[PDB]
RNA sequence: CGCUAUUAUUGGGCCUAAAGCGUCCGUAGCCGGGCCCGUAAGUCCCUGGCGAAAUCCCACGGCUCAACCGUGGGGCUUGCUGG
RNA sequence: UCCUGGCUGUAAAGGAUGCGGGCUAGGUGUCGGGCGAGCUUCGAGCUCGCCCGGUGCCGGAGGGAAGCCGUUAAGCCCGCCGCC
């Protein structure tokens, strides 16, 4: 059954881009959810999320611009120290500093860039590009 | 365990009989006025092996990173191959 | 209002479509009868029928296209094209007409017109390999792809297709300032319609 | 010379050849991205007389085939070439026929007719310069079964590929550059169209302002 | 020089797209943009001054 | 050993080329919807005690240079343990 | 070969395509239920459209060695078992 929704919603704005459409819709929401689309709009992947209540949970309607070539989420959630993001780069983003590694820290969601900052590590969640 | 054997300090090439290879090499050695190809490989396995270290000490963070850098760029202007005013890249 | 009135409209019979449907044409689907046709609103035909004149008028003439493979559609190209100095195919539309300079009519316009972008396909592929915009009357059965402009209207009739094409060549001439006004230009509807 | 001789020993037939032969065009590149068709080898003679040099005119592969009849058997002759100018212009052509002069010919002109911008760059994570070197980051291709990922390498890291690559990257103007390869390469034709659908697809993907200073992006000739 | 833009989508058109260009039927003012896909799946565009809405 | 993505975590395949149990129920195991409170076992950071030497990387010095030997800085020891 | 009570546990037992959930144009048929319009010989009747669920034929983008598949994927993602 559902099992994942972070890794929907990503793959259901993956092909809308593909394809070209202008808006999206994410029916079960979440906090992380929120706070993933919080750091893509911080980097400029998309514009203009909002969140609607139904009584069962949130929807979040989310604009498109034409900025993302790939999105999605990483399973299993690898945890990652402060002096290992290098191959993890490798593995996922196709240049030295293009696109954005997700990570989930005892301080927050943030990028790793501002992990690496402040020195410390966590979990990988997402990546886009 | 077995102990350490001394290894070579040069490299063969992967395909013996590549004609453009076979072509350069053939020129330098004319040129230069080597006896055999070992010498060639030698001197190729010596830049190689600074390329490697450049490549891996290019961006790397750490006290030891830093040491490393100015250690090789001190050792490249004291051999003769760049100046004083040289950079990693 | 309306460039003509919609007595005229309603009588040559533009509102009427077939029974068939598309996702794409439910802009312009305006009711249901109860027979199962499908019937179409006639104020986008007029706001497109002026942007499209407005288009076609900001274009040199000789360099425009007109096509219509259908028999009740070749009169009406044929004189829009001598009232507009543009170029008409009715016919057939050889397989090469754009693509291959050996064959002896051959030529490359600047824009194209199609009466149905189905019956005229031959064409529409051609159109696409030149890189030029597309203008089309299309149905309630058409897609809209590979159509950069279209004109919602029935297809298939004598003096709907007539009317149509004397609307937009009229509004090609007042944009073009050929005319002052639009009373200037009393050449009859029934000048456009097949001979029986 | 070379110029007045080849431009006006030539009357056009395509609206694109009258204008590049009366001047509106000047440049090479002010005929891709607009919906044109090109149907005029001279058109890229003019815009580009680096492509007539023997020197960037390498011939791929000759292949033999054959059609059987109730008499016996007709031979063919297919003919796969490139052609290039080594500051970012490269196409690829096919011919067909009953001797090798007339196949060459047809492939280089179709060579010449299905020409291509690509974009240039460092993009590794081992150099990390601004000169465009190398291709500014990773890209895929893929023709039949063979399937092509090249990858952005460091200056004087030459050309970790095969020969037919080798020689179609030395043609578009790359020096340094990874790669990794699934199916059956031993089928020149996809092999080559792959890592020419591959250098296409440069083009494919979405940048921002900063990656173009961060990656120095190039499209087309530099300086 | 500039890589010109699609209109709908905001990606930039290949260097041997069967991409189209235009000008604005209503205002004439701003140049419309179409690439391959966008046409193909008959995606809608408006105009970036007088949004006049169109195919 | 590599070539070999012909053992595939990275990173393979199962309509017709090798390959979906005849179908279903369910035990262990693996995978599991959204919000609030707590705990801090996993997880991250910092610091103490250990993981012999030789072998591996770098620089300087002594045998003509080098291989070799010496001085110093890192690494290795797949990790354990006190806060 | 049929009937009554048992054993055997095998088939091209085939959509030659394991099961669950989410996304990526549609068109036209038919079975069941429901809603709304109209006709009616007033019938559990006839025609048209829409929603849900099943079951077919076409087909764009896309995929694939190709044949072909194509919202009843052989496409992109989240899982588990069996086999080469
Ligand atoms: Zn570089
Ligand atoms: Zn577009
Ligand atoms: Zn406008």
């Amino acid at each position: 059954t559902l099992l994942d929704p972070l890794a929907n919603a990503l793959s259901h704005i993956t092909n809308s881009e593909r394809v070209g459409k202008k808006e999206v819709y994410i029916k079960p929401a979440s906090k992380l959810i929120g706070e993933v689309l919080r750091v893509m709009l911080e980097n400029g992947y998309i514009g203009e999320f909002e969140l609607i209540d139904d009584g069962r949970a949130g929807i979040y309607r989310v604009q498109l611009i034409g900025k993302i070539n790939k999105a999605g989420a990483i399973k299993p959630r690898f945890p990652v120290k402060a002096r290992d993001y290098e191959k993890w780069e490798k593995r996922f983003l196709p240049a030295f500093e293009f696109g954005i590694l997700i990570v989930s820290t005892s301080q927050g969601v943030m990028t790793h860039k501002e992990a690496l900052e402040k020195g410390i590590g966590g979990r990988l969640i997402a990546y886009v590009y | 365990g077995d102990p350490k054997r001394q290894r070579k300090k040069y490299e063969t090439p992967s395909h013996p009989w590549i004609k453009e290879r076979l072509d350069r090499e053939r020129v330098l050695k004319r040129n230069y006025a080597l006896k055999n190809k070992k010498e060639l490989w030698r001197h190729e396995t010596q830049l190689k092996e600074f390329r490697r270290r450049a490549r891996r000490l290019l961006a790397a963070r750490g006290k030891q990173a830093e040491i490393e850098r100015q250690q090789l760029l001190q050792r490249l202007y004291r051999l003769g191959l760049l100046p004083a005013d040289a950079v990693l890249d | 209002e309306y460039l003509v009135p919609l007595d005229q409209y309603l009588a040559a019979g533009v509102h009427i479509g077939t029974q068939q449907k598309t996702k794409d044409m439910k802009k312009f689907i305006y009711r249901v009868r109860q027979d199962g046709l499908y019937v179409l609103d006639v104020r986008k035909t007029d706001e497109r029928l002026r942007v499209a004149g407005k288009f076609l008028a900001k274009f040199d003439p000789e360099s425009i296209l007109a096509v219509s493979v259908r028999l009740y559609g070749q009169r009406p190209v044929k004189k829009f094209g001598e009232v507009t100095g543009a170029k008409a195919i009715p016919g057939r539309f050889l397989p090469g007409t754009m693509t291959n300079p050996q064959v002896k009519n051959f030529i490359e316009p600047d824009v194209l017109i199609v009466t149905d972008p189905r019956a005229d396909h031959q064409a529409l592929k051609e159109a696409v390999e030149i890189g030029i915009p597309i203008v089309a009357l299309v149905d309630t059965e058409n897609f809209l792809s590979y159509v950069d402009i279209a004109i919602p209207t029935n297809n298939k009739g004598r003096k709907a297709l007539a009317l149509i094409y004397w609307i937009l060549a009229r509004e090609v001439l007042y944009n073009r300032k050929e005319i002052e006004s639009r009373e200037d230009f009393k050449i009859p509807v029934e000048d456009f319609e097949m001979r029986i | 010379e070379i110029a007045q001789r080849v431009l006006e020993e030539w009357e056009p037939k395509t609206k694109l050849g009258r204008l590049v032969k009366e001047g509106q065009i000047t440049d090479i590149h002010e005929i891709f991205r607009k919906g044109y068709q090109i149907k005029e080898p001279e058109i890229v003679d003019v815009l580009l007389p680096e492509v007539n040099l023997r020197e960037n005119q390498e011939v791929l592969d000759i292949a033999l085939t054959v059609r059987m009849t109730d008499s016996g058997r007709r031979i063919r002759f297919r003919v796969l070439a490139a052609v290039g100018n080594r500051d970012g212009y490269v196409g690829l052509g096919i011919g067909h026929g009953r001797e090798v002069g007339i196949a060459i010919r047809k492939a280089i002109n179709y060579a010449k007719m299905n020409i291509i911008e690509i974009k240039r760059g460092c993009g590794s994570w081992e150099c990390r310069c601004r000169r465009p070197h190398s291709i500014p980051f990773a890209v895929e291709g893929k023709e039949g079964s063979v399937r092509v990922k090249l990858m952005p390498g460091p200056r004087g890291l030459g050309l970790v590929i095969g020969d037919v690559g080798k020689k179609i990257l030395t043609l578009a103007g790359v020096q340094d550059v990874w790669s990794q390869t699934l199916g059956e390469t031993r089928t020149t034709v996809n092999f080559a169209k792959a890592v020419f659908n591959a250098l296409y697809n440069t083009n494919r993907v979405a940048i921002k302002p900063e990656d173009i200073e961060r990656y120095g992006i190039v499209v087309g000739r530099a300086m | 020089f500039e890589v010109p833009v699609c209109t709908s989508c905001g990606k930039e058109i290949t260097p041997r797209e069967h991409a189209t260009h235009f000008v604005c039927p209503n205002c004439g003012e701003a140049i419309i943009w179409r690439c391959e896909s966008c046409r193909v799946l008959s995606v809608p565009y408006k105009c970036p001054k007088c949004g006049w809405e169109g195919p």
